[PDB]
């Protein structure tokens, strides 16, 4: 359930 | 066989679905906070104000060593996001090396779908490189500060331990979830040898997958597809995520291998749980998955193999019954491969920043049965591996 950064 | 980093062994708590966290202190006097270990980002931040899902939070006005950088920051993730205020303060890790360093800290003032009800963590430790830090690479990540300010070797290792069954909040709090060894490698955490793959570029912890097998059968795709976009190792992502095309083919293959039992699409889409009578989960009908990674030697590769005990995530039954239930922890991605928590639970993972490589070894705490085990094996002759990297 976790989906940790966008670049 | 030995290890030798006892003060750090068993310093983690949590599970794949809510994340693994470590205890830290910030400020003077020390304020104790639970921090999610996240290798998929580079910002160290903490809730700095009341929130329904937070039992405690960072109080800058109470820290004599706090320093205000007078600068806001915005951080978006694949899922969830937050806004905060930049500053610095002294930081320590009770069950970590015995050093204190001054690191950058984002005091989170607003967030959306970031914090999780009952995870027990209140901040995040972005362990990746400055290149992906927000606002920009000038905000030195926590691990860079630690290494620059102490004699701790530029390396950390993670043993995430999945239970193989669900844990209520009381259990998660009372149980050991694993180990994060800062500055070293503890041999008591793995069996067999450590195999290393090169870190392609220092931003995310990027690697290159050169082949994929489902129960020994080649998925047979152009290897660039396996890294279409990129392939990263991320402790803060629950699932093993694959580029859409790879995912579709992998699920087709996993379905064919386990065809002695039919499951609803909601299951394969990772939306709904599947349950079996207590103790009868048919592990043997599900295939093992092998990911081949580029080796450190030219034309050489190695593979890591996980079991369904890794990719089937334990979840409590809808009716809290005595059935053994799980969700399929492999899902698609439009942003490359993500080797998340469920994959890491099968191995001891060494993030050797100094030598720009990542090591994998069978975890001493991986879940399995009496017929199969996770594995790390090599070497295999593989040609044109860099060709697999996406540009």
């Amino acid at each position: 359930e976790l989906d940790x950064v966008e670049f | 066989r030995r290890g030798s980093f006892v003060e750090m062994v068993d310093n983690l708590r949590g599970k794949s679905g809510q994340g693994y966290y470590v205890e830290m202190t910030v400020g003077s006097p020390p304020q104790t906070l639970n921090i999610l270990v996240d290798t998929g980002s580079s910002n160290f931040a903490v809730g700095a104000a009341p929130h329904p899902f937070l039992h405690r939070y960072y109080q800058r006005q109470l820290s004599s060593t706090y320093r205000d950088l007078r600068k806001g920051v915005y951080v978006p993730y694949t899922q969830g996001k937050w806004e905060g205020e930049l500053g610095t303060d002294l930081v320590s890790i009770p069950h970590g090396p015995n050093v204190t360093v001054r690191a950058n800290i984002a005091a989170i003032t607003e967030s959306d779908k970031f914090f999780i009800n009952g995870s027990n963590w209140e901040g995040i430790l972005g362990l990746a490189y400055a290149e992906i830090a927000r606002p920009d690479d000038s905000l030195e990540p926590f691990f860079d500060s630690l290494v620059k300010q102490t004699h701790v070797p530029n390396l950390f290792s993670l043993q995430l331990c999945g239970a193989g069954f669900p844990l209520n909040q009381s259990e998660v709090l009372a149980s050991v979830g694993g180990s994060m060894i800062i500055g070293g490698i503890d041999h008591s955490l793995y069996t067999g040898s450590l195999w290393y793959t090169p870190i392609r570029r220092e931003w995310y912890y990027e690697v290159i997958i050169v082949r994929v097998e489902i129960n020994g059968q080649d998925l047979k795709m152009d290897c660039k597809e396996y890294n279409y976009d990129k392939s990263i190792v991320d402790s803060g992502t629950t699932n093993l995520r694959l580029p859409k095309k790879v995912f579709e083919a992998a699920v087709k293959s996993i379905k064919a291998a386990s065809s002695t039992e039919k499951f609803p699409d909601g299951f394969w889409l990772g939306e709904q749980l599947v349950c079996w009578q207590a103790g009868t989960t048919p592990w043997n009908i599900f295939p093992v998955i092998s990911l081949y990674l580029m080796g450190e030697v030219t034309n050489q590769s190695f593979r890591i193999t996980i079991l369904p005990q890794q990719y089937l995530r334990p979840v409590e039954d809808v009716a809290t019954s005595q059935d053994d239930c799980y969700k399929f922890a492999i899902s698609q991605s439009s942003t490359g491969t993500v080797m998340g928590a469920v994959i890491m639970e099968g191995f001891y993972v060494v993030f050797d920043r100094a030598r720009k490589r990542i090591g994998f070894a069978v975890s001493a705490c991986h879940v399995h049965d009496e017929f199969r085990t996770a594995a790390v094996e090599g070497p295999f002759v593989t040609l044109d591996m860099e060709d697999c990297g996406y540009n």
